[PDB]
């Protein structure tokens, strides 16, 4: 939509309301952990055939240590992203975070399986031998996947930045709001005064994320995809031993029942060079699908140290918007994060000044922006509007009132001065 | 015995990939299935030759009624004792259970961490008294070897009709 | 590990490299030198070929891999580059990206074939309880912190930095005000020290 918002050199516009908002973000961890067998493949359990695949040298060989390298990685990936924590923090048995209900998100004691009530839904919206093509079983259990992320969660509700920086400490969540807001640059007299309304929108903000995950037919395409993918690579392996690849019939097995040994080496030898030459084409698409996992698994890694763990600084990374936390959910074959930011609202206009002039000295703000309603000069803070009377208490004094342009006239109001009368 | 209901003219049954699943019986004309052996990796888990010579054998998806012997999610455990204590797990055998050697090679189902809860109330603060300085150490790979292989020195073999 | 595994790799992956030279690939002789005195030149290429696309398969194959290893190194090159640039000159914020406690600069240290970081972080211990509170009356005023925390030992409120122990007698340049104490859920009175 096309905007174009006035501009002038004497015009500021300072919010007066903020928005929490929750966005959600999906990141895929790790795939299928596959495998493959050249001889019951390639060969077909043949001990006429596996003495032909002994002149192609060790291509084979190689060939499941390549499939192997990206399988014990899929483990790897998984314990980067989720075994930060040393110790397994438990929930506290009393709910009473000051109007934050966290239940949405919280272990939830009932059936077993024992995940959230966002998990749940999330592991719904996603969802062998053979020959040769087997699935292992990944080393960590979603049972054990789903305590990692109740324990990073059930923390960080309670202690804050301090996992990361050795023993964890208590800090009631009420006053932990007030730490947020203060790295935005927002004063903590905002949080207390608006404890209730906050709440509320917090509440609200997540109320909706299970009501659009299920509204929305296809909230989990970045995870499915990867799904649809491994599989697609796998039927087409599979429906390659139905073609001939230049031989007399497509199965090998019929072929030494009415060929002789001198001349069915000629003809199986097309199929042998065929098939495992169709078998190394998967091996380098899986390769290359890997490296594009792990950079994946690697950008959640830092998006769970950096986004849950703490208060990031990076603009637009850990939500969109001013950053404070990111809850962790669990996924079947990824993370997903609940971004907490703010969003400024209800705009309002003022003029500005870069200085006031008092008994020809500068007095420039220590923090926050000069402002006037329009009769009276006012300091408030950037990103929330709360005049104060302008006093020596919030500005300084610099250089002298003839070498910067725009000044205002107004007078500072000295505190001392009515003490002594 | 086939489970599937078949006509008394196709002989021959086709899953997928040229294999024949069912085969008809030429003379009682009753048509059966046609399953291959069941099939089975075998994992060899070992503490190193260094240490000692035994063997903790596991077979890939195969219950241990077909094959001290422990059933596991992945297959089934020959030759390791199962123990209900959890420690953190030494070889990663999968879907939650590791073995290690300690009356030689025992499973565990390992142990995320140590268990740890903290009570908080809602005006209760711990702040630190003193500070802990340490040195981590982080090790990167910056470079790789510069290989260089003459194409032709290999298929040709310095031979001018090659 | 990290430095010995990718010297491993490179020489095992060219180690069985050169092994496949002695595969037959359905010729006579996997030699070449042995084909050429045995075989008369019309029906000499009918096998060398057997050779010929044998041994540039294995090549072509190598290579691939070779491409793809390299790309996990510059990605962990990159990331290398990334550190020296930002916790070596200078001090990040960042949480965990220079070892697990709050940052405070690290010495790069070479290596064959890689680089080796000492980064000097901290890590609080031996707390101590308190209660707290996030707010104190005075005269039908409220009295937030400016920077630290409100600290009891049971008896007294005093200010504390958050990460040690700067107990000062509350007073009016440690806080600032801000409107009537009415709105505050779970305010405590105290009075503030005037230093005037
Ligand atoms: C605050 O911001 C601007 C400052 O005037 C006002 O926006 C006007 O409407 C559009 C953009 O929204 C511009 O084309 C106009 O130039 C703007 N200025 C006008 C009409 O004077 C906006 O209305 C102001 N809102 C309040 C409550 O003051
Ligand atoms: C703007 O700020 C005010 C209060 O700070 C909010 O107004 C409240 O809105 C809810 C329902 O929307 C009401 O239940 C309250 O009674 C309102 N409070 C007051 C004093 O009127 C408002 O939510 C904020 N607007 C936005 C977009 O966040
Ligand atoms: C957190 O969630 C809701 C907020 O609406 C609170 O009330 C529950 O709402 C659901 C309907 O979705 C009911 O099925 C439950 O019976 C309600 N009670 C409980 C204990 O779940 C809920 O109380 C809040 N949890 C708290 C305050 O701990
Ligand atoms: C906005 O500017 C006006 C002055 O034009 C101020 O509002 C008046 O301030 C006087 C105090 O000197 C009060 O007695 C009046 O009742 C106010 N009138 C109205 C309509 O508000 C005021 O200083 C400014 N508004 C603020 C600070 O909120
Ligand atoms: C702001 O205040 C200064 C001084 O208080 C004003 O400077 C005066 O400007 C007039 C016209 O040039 C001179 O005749 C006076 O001599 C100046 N005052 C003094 C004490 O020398 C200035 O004009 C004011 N600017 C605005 C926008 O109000
Ligand atoms: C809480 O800390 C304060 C500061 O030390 C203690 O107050 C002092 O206690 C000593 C004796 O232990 C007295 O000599 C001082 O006169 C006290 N100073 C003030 C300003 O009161 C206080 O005792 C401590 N409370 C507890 C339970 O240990
Ligand atoms: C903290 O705030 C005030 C301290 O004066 C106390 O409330 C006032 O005093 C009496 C009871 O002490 C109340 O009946 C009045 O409503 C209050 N008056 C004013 C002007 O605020 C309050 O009791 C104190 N709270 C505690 C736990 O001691
Ligand atoms: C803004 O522009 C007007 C027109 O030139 C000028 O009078 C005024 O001094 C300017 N103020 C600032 C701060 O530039
Ligand atoms: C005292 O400190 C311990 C942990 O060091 C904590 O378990 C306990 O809750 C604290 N008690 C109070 C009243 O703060
Ligand atoms: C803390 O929680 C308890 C509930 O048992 C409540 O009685 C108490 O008033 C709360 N304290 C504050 C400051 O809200």
């Amino acid at each position: 939509a096309e905007n174009s918002v006035a501009y002038s050199n004497n015009s500021i516009a300072i919010p007066t309301n903020f928005t929490i908002s929750v966005t959600t973000e999906i990141l895929p961890v790790s795939m299928t952990k596959t495998s493959v067998d050249c001889t019951m493949y390639i060969c077909g359990d043949s001990t006429e055939c596996s003495n032909l695949l002994l002149q192609y040298g060790s291509f084979c060989t190689q060939l499941n240590r390549a499939l192997t390298g990206i399988a014990v990685e899929q483990d790897k990936n998984t314990q980067e992203v989720f075994a930060q924590v040393k110790q397994i923090y438990k929930t506290p048995p009393i709910k009473d975070f000051g109007g934050f209900n966290f239940s949405q998100i919280l272990p939830d004691p009932s059936k077993p399986s024992k995940r959230s009530f966002i998990e749940d839904l999330l592991f719904n919206k996603v969802t062998q031998k053979f020959n040769g093509l087997t699935v292992l079983p990944p080393l960590l259990t979603d049972e054990m996947i789903a305590q990692y992320t109740s324990a990073l969660l059930a923390g960080t509700i309670t202690s804050g930045w301090t996992f990361g920086a050795g023993a964890a400490l208590q800090i009631p969540f009420a006053m932990q709001m007030a730490y947020r807001f203060n790295g935005i640059g927002v004063t903590q007299n905002v949080l207390y005064e608006n404890q209730k309304l906050i709440a509320n929108q917090f509440n609200s903000a997540i109320g909706k994320i299970q009501d659009s995950l299920s509204s929305t037919a296809s909230a989990l395409g970045k995870l499915q995809d990867v799904v649809n993918q491994n599989a697609q690579a796998l039927n087409t392996l599979v429906k390659q031993l139905s073609s001939n690849f230049g031989a007399i019939s497509s199965v090998l097995n019929d072929i030494l029942s009415r060929l002789d040994p001198p001349e069915a080496e000629v003809q199986i030898d097309r199929l042998i060079t065929g098939r495992l030459q169709s078998l190394q084409t998967y091996v380098t698409q899986q390769l290359i699908r890997a490296a594009e996992i792990r950079a994946s698994a690697n950008l959640a890694a830092t998006k769970m140290s950096e986004c849950v763990l703490g208060q990031s600084k990076r603009v637009d990374f850990c939500g969109k918007g001013y950053h404070l936390m990111s809850f962790p959910q669990s996924a079947p074959h990824g993370v997903v994060f609940l971004h907490v930011t703010y969003v400024p609202a209800q705009e309002k206009n003022f003029t500005t000044a870069p200085a006031i002039c008092h008994d020809g000295k500068a007095h420039f703000p220590r923090e926050g922006v000069f402002v006037s309603n329009g009769t009276h000069w006012f300091v408030t803070q950037r990103n929330f509007y709360e005049p104060q009377i302008i006093t020596t208490d919030n500005t300084f004094v610099s250089g002298n009132c003839d070498v910067v342009i725009g000044i205002v006239n107004n007078t500072v109001y000295d505190p001392l001065q009515p003490e002594l009368d | 015995e086939s489970n599937k209901k078949f006509l008394p003219f196709q002989q021959f049954g086709r899953d997928i990939a040229d294999t024949t699943d069912a085969v008809r019986d030429p003379q009682t004309l009753e048509i059966l299935d046609i399953t291959p052996c069941s099939f089975g990796g075998v994992s060899v888990i070992t503490p190193g030759t260094n240490t000692s010579n035994q063997v903790a054998v596991l077979y890939q998806d195969v219950n241990c009624t077909e094959v001290n012997v422990f059933q596991t999610r992945a297959g089934c455990l020959i030759g390791a004792e199962h123990v209900n204590n959890s420690y953190e797990c030494d070889i990663p055998i999968g879907a939650g259970i590791c073995a290690s050697y300690q009356q030689s090679i025992i499973a565990y189902t390992m142990s995320l961490g140590a268990e740890n809860s903290v009570a908080y109330s809602n005006n209760s603060i711990a702040i630190p008294t003193n500070f802990t300085i340490s040195v981590t150490t982080e090790i990167l790979p910056v470079s790789m070897t510069k290989t260089s292989v003459d194409c032709t020195m290999y298929i040709c073999g310095d031979s001018t009709e090659c």
